[PDB]
This record gives C-alpha cells, structure tokens and sequence, in this order.
C-alpha cells in the first residue's frame, strides 16, 4: 500500500551525502531558541550514537497551490507536487524559512536557512517538485519520494553544501534531493507513541523515575 | 484521463486568479466557456 | 565564450526592454531562466568559486 | 510479469545488491551527455524499477 | 451546471454494473469524503434554492410581503427568513446577495425563486441518484451516512 | 570580450529590473524580482567598477 503525506503530519527532511565512499544520511535540524540557523544532524550511526531527533521534527501546517498562496498573501489535505508547504518546528514552534543573511564564504549567491518566529510573508513557504519524471505535478506526494524544495521568496533550492570541510545546508541555485520521512500521522487518543516526553510513575504510588538534583555529588 | 487532469488544473488556476475579483470580465468569461466546452467533450468521451 | 554570450545577451535585452520601459512578462521569465541555469552568468558570478 | 505494465526491480541474487544508476556525473552539463552509468548498490533509489 | 451534469453522468457510468462493497464504489466514496466540504457546498446550493422556492410559496413569508407589486424589501426578506428559521444568518446574507434587488432594494421573488429551478433540477436529481446508488451498494460506511 | 560580456549581462539584468510604479504599488512579484537582482549583483561591486 502507498502512503501519502497529509497536513498536520510530522516529518523529517533527510538528505544523503558520500563521505569516504560511505553513504551518510542527515536530517535538517535547528534549535530555534538562541540559534535560528539550521544545521544537519547525522542519523546513519544511530545504532552506536543516537541522534538528537527532538529538534529535527517539522509539522506540515499548510499546503496550498501557488495561486492560492498568492491570494492568501495578497489578502487534513494531501500534499500534491507543485504546492507550497509551511513547516513548523515542533519544538520551538517557529517556521522553516529562507533567511536574507548569508554566512557562506564559498558561495556568494547562497542564503542561510533557518527559523523565523512568525508565519507572515513568503519567506516561510516552500514549493515541492518531483526529483524524477516518475512523478508529475499535481500528483500526490508519496512517502519515500525524492523531492526538491524551492523557496518561494528567493527561488532558491534547499541545498546541501559540501564546499567547506563540513556539511552545511543553505538556499542556493544548485538543487538537492530531500526525503520527507514521516514520523507520526495521527495518534489514537490516550495512547503512547514514540518521541513523546512523559513521566514514569511507580505504578500509582505517586513516585516517579528521576535523577538527582543539579550539582549532586553523584554527577547526576 | 491525463489530459483531463491537465485541463482541470488549468481551470483551477483560472478560478484562483478570478477568486478575488468581484466580477469576471468578458474575456475571462470567454476563456472559461472554451475550457468548459473542452472539458464537457472529454467527459463525454470517458462516458463513451 | 564571452563573444557569443554577449550576442545572446543583446538579443535578450531587446526582448525584455521596449520603448524605454521594462516588459514585466518577458523580464520575469528571463530572470527565472537565467537563475535556473546559473552558468549563463559567466564564471565570475558562479556561486561555488 | 507483464510487458510494459509490470515494474521490476533487478537484484543480484548472490550479493542482494540492487541495480541502479550511479551518482550524477560531475560537470554533466559541460559534458552535454545524459548517459548514466549503471551500478549495483545496497539501497538504490525509489525509481530503480 | 451542464458540465457538472456531464461529470455526474460519467460517475454513474463508472457505477454501472456495480456490486455491493465493490472497489469502484468504495473508491468513489473515498473521493467524496476527500471532497466533503465542496460536496457540502454543492448540496447546500441546491437545497437552498429549492427551499427558497418552498418559502416563497409559503404564506407566512407572504405575510411579511406587503407591497402590492409583490416585491419585498431587503429588511422584510431578512425578517421573514429569520422568522421561518430555515436559513442561518450567513445563508440569509447569501440569498440576499443573489436576490438581484433593484435600485430601490426591491426583490422580485417571482423570478428569484424560478431563476435556477430548471437548470438545478437535473443536476440535483443526478446527484440524488448517485448518492442513493452509493448508499445502497456500500451500506456500512459512516462517512456515507 | 570578457568586460563586454559582463557589461551586457549587467545591462540585461538592470533592464529586467521592475518599474518604479510597480514597486510603489508593492507588487509581490516585482519586489521579489528586485530582491533577486540585488542578490545577484552587490552594490559595492558596481561602485568599484
């Protein structure tokens, strides 16, 4: 069976690089508070070192056609190729956006990618385009598809940059293939799901599992 | 079916273009009418 | 090939500019095409190097 | 298996690798060639069929 | 409206020869559920423009009607709709907009009610047939009920 | 030849720039195109040339 992405779903944006001839998968991550810039969190070595996935999760708030988005700016739906999407950081609740600044020494035409507090303007909207002829515009986006994100405001691709020593993410005129891997779609009410933050109580004795307070002698 | 999907997307684009405007002008009306005639023929072909 | 590049740029200029005013329909299309093929900007305006 | 309709993934039986296309050749535009070298990979791509 | 009729005829043709819990019927139900809000708007349009004919036929609204010419004012029309309670406020506003009032805010009901009766009826009947067919061939769908 | 090519490219982009009346009207497309052109050509480079 084929699964389609829908609004209000949680996703991770994943890209692939080749480092020492070994495939490495990376997820787009951002802290939001104290640092709005997006970076890449590797996820290929998860069996040895767990990745920091709490900050890699994005919710698909809206999906509109370009004309509808233009009308809205002038003023659960399935995603379709050629639509514009709005991605909200799950942790900070900011919005993925193409920034006007740039800290890239290698590329003069590139822009920084980060989070912005509000969803106003066209800087926080991205258009999805198929990576291959297998898919066509207006076709529903299927889980595991390869797509290209184009910034509406800057017309630049969400691009993986390897020019420097390390792997960075920016908005440039060179394209990169991204996977919108689903994390959760809809939780049956009252049921536990992975990635949730909770407390583990000792039965019902009102005792919880915890660590020692800060500055404790046991090093927490 | 593929041509019908293309035509439907074009018609949706036209509707979104004219959605804000209070009234549709004569040229827009003529274009809408032509698109609808083609769509009608395509639907009849599928029914056949 | 700067010479051929200049010839094609001249044609595009005449396509986009008419009677002292910019034709928006042509200008937007030309700009989008140029950014979609960045090599048209020449090696100097190349992003990477 | 049907001609045209069926979509088939080719797998090397002994190693389990999948038949796919190698990574895009650098300076492909300067080459002017659309050939894509085929290879056997552990993961492949979504359009390998 | 004619184009919509042709599309509905195509859907019925798809349903020709259907079986109970047939795959085509289930897929059509899924498509309708996916387009639920727009289907709701279409049904509301047809239902409103039949209920308005019924209301103008009704004598209670004609009591609010006072002008000897039979044309009612916008405020009188609004009050009559409110009294009948068949329409909510946004709907009342919509029919007021479609009323085609004159420069004197006079609504010609004898034409307002009849404007879309003929064109609507065909598509309305075809949509009713489609819904009945789907309901009788997919009897256990909460979305369809 | 190189100087002429770059001069022709800058001339074409400038002619592609939107009109002032569109800018005042605040058309989103016009503002976006002007932003793209400013991204392409820095002001300090123009002043230096």
């Amino acid at each position: 069976e084929v699964q389609f992405l829908r609004t209000d779903d949680e996703v991770v944006l994943q890209c692939s690089a080749t480092v020492l001839k070994e495939q490495l998968k990376l997820c787009l991550a951002a802290e939001g508070f104290g640092n709005r810039l997006c970076f890449l969190e590797p996820t290929s070595n998860a069996q040895n070192v767990p990745p920091d996935l709490a900050i890699c999760c994005f919710i698909l708030e809206q999906s509109l056609s370009v004309r509808a988005l233009q009308e809205m700016l002038a003023n659960h739906r399935t995603l379709l190729y050629g639509h514009a999407i709005l991605l909200r950081h799950a942790h900070s609740r900011m919005y993925l956006s193409c920034l006007t600044t740039s800290r890239s020494m290698t590329d003069k035409l590139a822009f920084d990618v980060g989070l912005q507090e509000d969803a106003t303007g066209e800087a926080c909207w991205w258009t999805m385009h198929p990576a291959s002829k297998q898919r066509s515009e207006g076709e529903k986006v299927r889980v595991g598809d390869d797509l290209i994100l184009v910034s509406v405001s800057s017309e630049r691709y969400l691009h993986l940059s390897t020019a420097s020593g390390e792997l960075q993410v920016d908005a440039s005129f060179m394209q990169t293939l991204w996977n919108m891997n689903p994390i959760c779609s809809g939780c049956e009410e009252g049921f536990v799901t992975g990635g949730h933050v909770l407390r583990l109580f000792h039965g019902h004795m009102d005792e919880c599992l915890t660590i020692s307070p800060s500055d404790s002698d046991d090093q927490r | 079916v593929d041509y019908l999907l293309r035509l439907q997307e074009s018609i949706s684009d036209f509707y979104w273009y004219y959605s804000g405007k209070d009234v549709i002008e004569e040229q827009g009306k003529r274009n809408f009418s032509k698109a609808m005639s083609v769509a009608k023929q395509v639907f009849n072909s599928l029914t056949e | 090939n700067p010479c051929g590049g200049e010839r094609y740029l001249d044609f595009l200029r005449f396509a986009v500019f008419v009677n002292g005013e910019s034709v928006e329909e042509n200008a937007n299309v030309v700009v989008r095409l140029l950014i979609r093929k960045p090599e048209c900007f020449g090696p100097a305006l190349r992003g990477e190097g | 298996i049907k001609y045209g309709e069926s979509l088939c993934f080719v797998q090397h039986v002994a190693s389990g690798l999948w038949l796919t296309y190698a990574a895009p050749d650098p300076k492909a535009l300067r080459l002017g060639v659309l050939k894509k070298k085929a290879m056997l990979h552990q993961e492949g791509h979504m359009d390998d069929a | 409206l004619d184009l919509q009729k042709d599309m509905v005829v195509m859907l019925l043709s798809l349903l020709e020869g259907n079986v109970v819990n047939g795959m085509i019927a289930r897929q059509m139900v899924d498509m309708l559920v996916e387009s639920s809000s727009n289907v709701e708007m279409i049904l509301k349009f047809f239902d409103m423009f039949l209920k308005l004919k019924d209301i103008v036929g009704s004598e209670a609204f004609q009591d609010y009607v006072t002008d000897p010419r039979g044309l009612i004012s916008k405020k009188d029309f609004q009050k009559a709709m409110d009294s009948q309670k068949q329409f909510t406020g946004p709907e009342i506003q919509f029919l007021l907009s479609c009323s085609e009032a004159d420069e004197n805010e006079m609504i010609n009901c004898e034409e307002f009610a009849n404007r879309f009766q003929e064109p609507a009826r065909d598509i309305g009947f075809n949509v009713a047939v489609l819904l009945t067919n789907l309901s009788e061939h997919v009897p256990h769908d909460p979305r369809l009920r | 030849a190189i100087m002429s090519f770059y001069a022709a490219l800058i001339d074409l982009l400038g002619r592609c720039a939107p009109e002032t009346h569109l800018i005042q009207a605040g058309k989103g497309e016009a503002l976006r195109i002007r932003a793209i052109l400013r991204s392409l050509v820095p002001l300090d480079d123009l002043v230096g040339i």
